[PDB]
C-alpha cells in the first residue's frame, strides 16, 4: 500500500503536470488558430486587391 | 506548403492535442486503479 | 495553400506590370513620333 502512494504521487505529479501541459497547448492552439485566421483573411484583402490592380491596368493596357 | 503545410501544422498540433487527451484519461483510469486496489 | 498563389500571383502582377509600363513608353515612343512629324 505504501508503493501504491510513490506510484500514485508519482502518477499524480505526473497528472497535473499534464493538465499543465494540455492547458499551455489548448492556450497555443486556439491563439494559433485565431493568428491563423489573422492569415485566412490577410490573403482574402489582397486577393481582392491583386485582381482589382490585376483588372485596374487591363483599362491602362487597352 | 503554404496554408497546407500551416494547417497540417495545426492539424499535428491537434493530433499532439488529440494524444494529450488519450493520454490525461489514461491516467485517470490509472489514478483510479489505483485508488481501487 | 495561399501563399504559394500569394508568390505566384503577385508575380503575374508584377509581370502584368512590367509589361504595362514597358506599353506605355513604346506609346511615349509613338508620341515623338508625332512631335517630328
Amino acid at each position: 500500500i505504501d508503493e501504491l502512494t510513490t506510484r500514485k504521487c508519482s502518477v499524480d505529479a505526473r497528472l497535473q503536470a499534464e493538465n499543465e501541459r494540455a492547458e499551455r497547448q489548448d492556450r497555443g492552439l486556439k491563439e494559433a488558430e485565431t493568428t491563423y485566421a489573422k492569415l485566412v483573411e490577410s490573403q482574402k484583402t489582397l486577393v481582392d486587391f491583386v485582381r482589382k490592380e490585376y483588372e485596374d491596368t487591363k483599362h491602362q493596357k487597352y | 506548403g503554404s496554408f497546407d503545410e500551416i494547417s497540417q501544422y495545426i492539424q499535428e498540433l491537434e493530433e499532439e492535442r488529440r494524444l494529450t487527451e488519450s493520454s490525461i484519461r489514461k491516467m485517470e483510469k490509472e489514478k483510479s486503479d489505483l485508488n481501487e486496489k
